[PDB]
């Protein structure tokens, strides 16, 4: 019985909460995709702007 | 002030945000593959100690 | 929640299955032998008095 | 009687408890599947991001 | 960053997948054989005592 309770506590403290972590992974993926898309969008058109008219 | 080059400043902030996102994503991937939230003392010190004691 | 490395419910199920199996084996022994007390664990004073009476 | 007791102890030390080991097998199966899914997700995103930037 | 030469996440995923597969193979072997102990590497003392009892 003590072993079962200890395992429950250890899972509470350490074991991964997949419901939260999969959502975190997807959020990070979306954020990185947005970052790369913005990096591509900028630094190409606006950077080229200061040169196309010169 | 608010004057920024937007070439070597906007790029720097975008790079910092992207690096933060990639680091968070890599940590999340590690946590998903391993099945344990705490994979090193860095993530949680007291939690790691108590979990080690319980194990 | 929705964990992987630990299955507390499975642990409780295993413990209760083990208890049921132990009780089943004890009952099977008591049925087969025909005596309720075959070892001191079943009853100490009962075994002592039964031995004296026999 | 001694052989029965010795066989019981030998089974307990050596013979596997199918409940625990089946639970472990299922957990390992799920862990393997999660590992393959994570590896598939992680092989494509990083290499593809830089190529997208270019 | 998005450096393509080496992705540590891939190595981590591969290592944990290998650990999971090794445990899966061990569990499969234990289930098929029926003996929790099948080599000295598993547990030396248990193997010795169990062999003596057999």
């Amino acid at each position: 019985n003590i072993q079962e309770n200890v395992e429950a506590s250890k899972s509470r403290i350490k074991d991964t909460d997949f419901a939260k972590e999969t959502t975190q992974l997807t959020k990070s993926q979306i954020l990185q995709q947005a970052g790369t898309s913005i990096l591509a969008q900028a630094k190409q058109l606006p950077n080229s702007a200061i040169s196309l008219l010169q | 002030m608010t004057i920024n080059v937007n070439t070597n400043v906007s790029a720097m902030t975008a790079q910092r945000y992207l690096t933060k996102a990639t680091g968070e994503l890599n940590t999340s991937m590690e946590r998903l593959s391993s099945g344990n939230r705490i994979n090193s003392a860095k993530d949680d010190a007291a939690g790691l100690q108590i979990s080690n004691r319980l194990t």
